């Protein structure tokens, strides 16, 4: 996670993408419906 | 560059939700104990504490990746090919050879 | 199969982190994603409202439909000139279709889509780092009049292009507290005039049914232990992260993402031609540049000591 | 007890103070609603003659809603 | 918003004037993490604000 | 006095080695990171960390 | 031939793609204009009954100008 | 006010256009003490201004 190649696929339209971006799901706190989460930065952006 | 996808949450009023394996990239799922969530219009479930919410988040390809994308390559031994302008007498020739 | 018949869809109510009054609140103009990959600065904005259509769902360039605040789950339409986009200053609007807007914006730190006037004069803001972009090896502020032509990619202004698709799912349940009466000690349910509404309760036992009139209801003392919602809505709705999903969250259709990225030619400045001073086994370059420009050198032998500097000034 | 930034309902629960006097019932007995002095009513919430805030569509629907039944009064809605 | 001066003005009418004073107004944040606006999800800290 | 809402940073990932740990931190906006030993002397540090 | 960035006229000369379908005769024969389906007209550009984009002043100037002769028609310009 | 371009425009009417040229406009001051606008009290220096 957080570096080049964090998401890979055999082709653009392949259906077997595999990635590891360090997704973390958090416990909701506010009353209204929500899906709080956090993630590593885009490794592609970092490499660029 | 990836584009995170967070599907609409699923909630059960008085029950239990269980994670299920999926083949999507970096599919991450969790189940939370008591929520009692709200929307525009007030509460959505009747149970005061037995409310269960399930969160999913996987990763897909960004819509603009068809142009801004990178390809990884493994390169073996390089082969060399040249073009020549061999001349002799009053005749000139052009040819390519490896 | 990607469909373009918008009559089968409908807008929805997102959860904007920053409403007009600088506090999170439910809004009809929630920003979902903001994409900026064009080389000319234009951006693509996704919004929970629908632009370029009337209430019935047919095509109409001058009107946009959105979800009303009333409890009857109704769709309202309004003239489109009330809609504006801004980051730090006003943004020039370019195209619009469905959930998506295409606007050109100056540099800023947040993207805001707002309704200027009318009954619902709301706003919505999402953090996003919009920065000035340029093509080539020489910085500029707008494309100059004279220069060479490079290869650049810009968002197509036409609204018939496609750059992908987005899923469309069945609408979820939506309970409204307005359907609960709680007169003295008993919870009463009243449908909104002539509609069929369902109810669920857990007043000691799990009770569920469909009613179309006043219901006394049994064993319930507090309004908080019952819910009521309608089921005759059938228009599909985006896969939003702010909606309770239906029991069957299977994809029902797909929608085009307009303004595909296309290759074209841009214009870039030519720097002032440097002056070369020649000495023994070395040259001296006299450079001038009002804006940062790139100068790279490399030897032509086995060793290739490479330099890369952003010369500015004189 | 709980830290003063959290209000304690008369049931045994402590919630954040932003939920007090917010128009929404969060305590199981509704102790965080009928205690403050707020009296505002939205545009869609018609104010009954007794001062209670009731949704406008409730008016003259054929059944009494307010304590004095102002909604069913023929004066308010003419048949 | 952040700025370098504070201006009060009467926009329209016969007495249309303005006033300005030099005052540094900077973006303020609470806690140990800079942010643009209060995020939807997070912990609650203790802060002091002017009463409306 | 009242309560505000403040962001929670991305939880770091610790890499453990002999007599020392390594933190892998990500932060889109400046964030504070302070450390202090629990011994007789405390080598307190403070740093505003941005980026990965 | 030339690179795809520049369109090639039916003469042997390549011009940049920016001049393709711009309302201006760029190639020596104008082949760069008779290939797209642009049909917009300016405010001062009256649209003839055959769809031709012609200047408004060109209408009813005493001699036929359009293919169908709608310019000199008495209906468009009463005498 | 300071900026990086200068623009002349016709706001309304049929001929609604605009024009813009690259030009650096920076805040200027006289003397040896920077300021935002002429303060109420101070000594008088020699400057040059365009005649209205
Ligand atoms: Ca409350
Ligand atoms: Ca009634
Ligand atoms: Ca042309
Ligand atoms: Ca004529």
């Amino acid at each position: 996670p957080g570096a080049f190649g964090d998401i890979q696929a055999s082709s653009l339209y392949a259906t077997d993408i595999v990635a590891r971006t360090d997704i973390r799901l958090l416990k909701p706190s506010v009353k209204n419906i929500h899906v709080p989460y956090t993630q590593a930065v885009s490794g592609y952006e970092m490499w660029k | 560059k990836f584009h995170t996808v967070i599907p609409s949450p699923q909630v059960k009023c008085c029950g239990s939700l269980e994670c299920k394996a999926s083949s999507k990239a970096d599919y991450t799922c969790r189940v939370f104990g008591g929520v009692y969530p709200f929307m525009w219009g007030g509460a959505q479930c009747f149970c005061d504490s037995e409310n269960t919410q399930l969160s999913e988040a996987y990763v897909e390809f960004a819509p603009d990746c068809t142009i801004d994308h990178a390809v990884a390559l493994k390169v073996h031994t390089a082969a060399l090919k040249v073009g020549l302008r061999i001349v002799y007498g009053n005749t000139t020739a052009h040819l390519d050879t490896f | 199969s990607i469909t373009d018949d918008f009559t089968l869809t409908s807008p929805y109510l997102g959860f904007c982190p920053y409403c007009r009054h600088s506090a999170p609140c439910f809004s009809p103009i929630k920003i979902e994603n903001v994409w900026d990959e064009s080389d000319d600065g234009s951006i693509r904005i996704q919004v929970s409202a629908q632009f370029g259509y009337n209430q019935a769902g047919t095509a109409d360039v001058t009107k946009f439909r959105y979800m009303s605040y009333d409890h009857d789950h109704d769709i309202k339409e309004d003239s489109m000139e009330k809609i504006a986009i801004s980051t730090s200053g006003p943004c020039r609007r370019l195209g619009h279709k469905g959930y998506f807007l295409l606007a050109q914006c100056p540099p800023g730190d947040s993207v805001t889509v707002s309704i200027t006037s009318g009954a619902s004069e709301n706003s919505c803001t999402v953090e996003k780092k919009i920065r000035r972009k340029f093509v080539g090896r020489e910085e500029y502020l707008f494309p100059p009049v004279h220069g060479k032509l490079l290869k650049c990619h810009i968002y197509d202004h036409l609204k018939e292009t496609s750059a992908g698709y987005i899923t469309m799912h069945r609408p979820g349940p939506h309970a409204y507290k307005s359907y609960l009466k709680e007169a003295s000690g008993e919870v009463y349910i009243k449908p909104p005039s002539g509609k069929n509404v369902t109810y669920e309760c857990k007043c000691g036992d799990y009770s569920t049914g469909i009613v179309s009139t006043q219901t006394k209801m049994n064993g319930c003392t507090k309004a908080r232990q019952c819910i009521a919602y309608t089921r005759d809505q059938t228009k599909w709705v985006f896969n939003s992260p702010d909606l309770i999903r239906h029991t069957d969250h299977s994809v029902q259709g797909k929608l085009h993402i307009p303004f595909r990225l296309t290759p074209t030619v841009c214009r870039v400045p030519l720097a002032h031609t440097p002056t070369v001073t020649k000495w023994f086994k070395g040259i001296t370059l006299h450079l001038t540049a009002t804006r940062p420009t790139l100068l790279t050198t490399r030897k032509l032998g086995l060793r290739a000591d490479a330099t890369a500097e952003w010369i500015t000034g004189t | 007890k709980c830290e003063p930034s959290q209000f304690q309902c008369t049931n045994g629960r402590c919630i954040t103070l932003l939920w007090k006097c917010d128009g929404d019932e969060d305590c199981v007995d509704g102790s965080d609603e009928k205690n403050c002095v707020k009296k505002t009513c939205a545009e869609s919430d018609f104010v009954c003659n007794n001062g209670q805030c009731v949704p406008s569509r409730w008016k003259c629907d054929g059944d009494p809603d307010c304590e004095d039944g102002s909604d069913e009064s023929p004066e308010q809605c003419h048949m």
